[PDB]
């Protein structure tokens, strides 16, 4: 449905004019959109060292409004690239760009990108709140929980360019308690946050196996590829190496296999014969025999695609008297059991999986603030709306309500903003 | 998914 208009008097954000001279390799940027008749054309990326980058005015997500004094709102994708390719080398082009319409965002997240974003103005108001006697946490929460994670990356850049000190440093010295734990987590890129939460769970021989299972069993292939890279840049050791250090047994093999992020991508053709054979092989390895063939479970549940395994688990009920989750609760035990239980829940319904973990972190005495904060931070821009939807259906009350009754202060207001809505 | 370098 993304908003579209052919009249420039109906655009939201601010406007930018540019003059780019065509080089031997073009203007140095790519464009997306343009199939759908009513679809904007937006800058997807800028070739570094190219004309668009070395001019510094063009940014990703910019709606191309007009090219060479000709409005291109509603132009097809092929009609626009013909304008840029008709320009000879050495000649320039006039681009009117609109900043304020977003791009590859998640339809199910709760924290969306601020339209009238001003990284300089935000870093200004944060410093004023940080330096306020009796630190003004209200404004800090009002800004950071209302910006996208990449917008927070720009605020951290602007804050350091003005005060010559890091934003994470100044906020760590000004905040305390659980509010600090939330705000510092919101300032990390999703890979950096996961990479830090993983190392934090392998602090010693007393590994937090719960947090290790949560991050590994829920992250996709593309998310885990980024985690493995960022984890080595930050800690100078492979994520797999620390997992091998602080795990053992079949639980080690299941965590290492999932962390590689080499799961077979979702296929376009449904393999009905493999769905049945995988279902029988899970049954033959577990309930049907004495003991369990754990390697056969790890191979099937980590290598097949998620849409495939969902069909495998439904077909599995045709052979076994107990479904896949109940089969796990009696074939294996311990940390291995907790891993297979979480993995299967992330395959069947991942939003429902995080809804249960939020309920578990708040149902009892006190709060598992560690689990609660990580789920709200990590899932705020991915599927937070689906998490709230499954939560209210199953538990009657909203996720907002359970956070309200279990947390207080500005720490509560930070979590409620990441949850979204007024309830 | 239309996408072209310029
Ligand atoms: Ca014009
Ligand atoms: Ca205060
Ligand atoms: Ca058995
Ligand atoms: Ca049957
Ligand atoms: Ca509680
Ligand atoms: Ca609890």
């Amino acid at each position: 449905k993304p908003f579209f208009t052919r009249n420039p008097s109906e655009l939201k954000g601010k406007f930018i004019h540019t003059k780019l001279r065509k080089s031997s390799r073009g203007f140095g940027f790519t464009v997306v959109g343009g199939d759908e008749p009513d679809e904007f054309l937006q800058i997807k990326s800028l070739v570094l060292d190219g004309p668009a980058a070395l001019d510094g005015k063009m940014e990703t997500g910019d709606v191309i409004v007009s090219v060479n004094d000709t409005c291109v709102l509603g132009h097809t994708h092929a009609q626009v690239v013909k304008i840029f390719q008709s320009i000879p080398i050495g000649a320039s082009v006039d681009l009117e760009l609109c900043r304020g319409y977003p791009l590859g965002s998640s339809a199910y997240g709760s924290v969306k990108a601020y339209t009238n974003f001003d990284a300089e103005r935000d870093a200004l108001n944060i410093e004023t709140a940080i330096k306020t006697k009796g630190v003004d946490e209200v404004t800090i929460v009002n800004i950071l929980t209302n910006r996208s994670n990449e917008q927070r990356q720009d605020i951290a850049f602007a804050y350091q360019r003005r005060t010559k000190k890091e934003l994470a440093s100044a906020l760590k010295s000004a905040l305390s308690g659980h509010l600090e734990t939330v705000i510092l987590g919101l300032l990390k890129t999703p890979a950096q946050y996961d990479a830090s939460e993983l190392k934090a769970s392998m602090k010693g021989l007393g590994t937090d196996e719960d947090s290790l299972i949560e991050i590994i069993c829920s992250r996709t292939n593309q998310e885990l590829q980024e985690i493995n890279r960022v984890y080595k840049e930050m800690y100078k050791t492979d994520l797999e190496k620390d997992i091998i250090s602080d795990t053992s047994g079949d639980f080690r093999k299941l965590m290492v296999a999932l962390a590689k992020g080499r799961r077979a991508e979702d296929g376009s053709v449904i393999d009905y014969e493999l769905i049945d054979q995988d279902a029988r092989d899970l049954y033959d390895a577990g309930v049907k025999r004495k003991g369990t063939d754990v390697p056969k479970w790890i191979s099937i549940m980590t290598e097949r695609s998620v849409p495939h395994l969902q069909k495998v688990f439904d077909r599995y009920k045709s052979y076994s008297p107990y479904d896949m989750l109940e089969s796990i609760r009696k074939e294996v035990k311990g940390d291995l059991e907790n891993a297979f239980l979480n993995l299967v829940q992330c395959i069947q319904n991942k939003p429902l999986y995080f809804a249960d973990r939020l309920y578990d972190s708040m149902k009892g005495k006190g709060t598992r603030d560690k689990v609660l904060i990580r789920i709200m931070v990590s899932r705020s821009e991915v599927d937070m709306l689906k998490i709230r939807s499954e939560f209210k259906r199953k538990y009657g009350k909203s996720l907002y309500y359970y956070i309200q009754q279990d947390t207080k202060g500005d720490y509560q207001k930070a979590l409620l903003y990441l949850c979204g809505g007024d309830d | 998914l239309p996408s072209t370098t310029l």
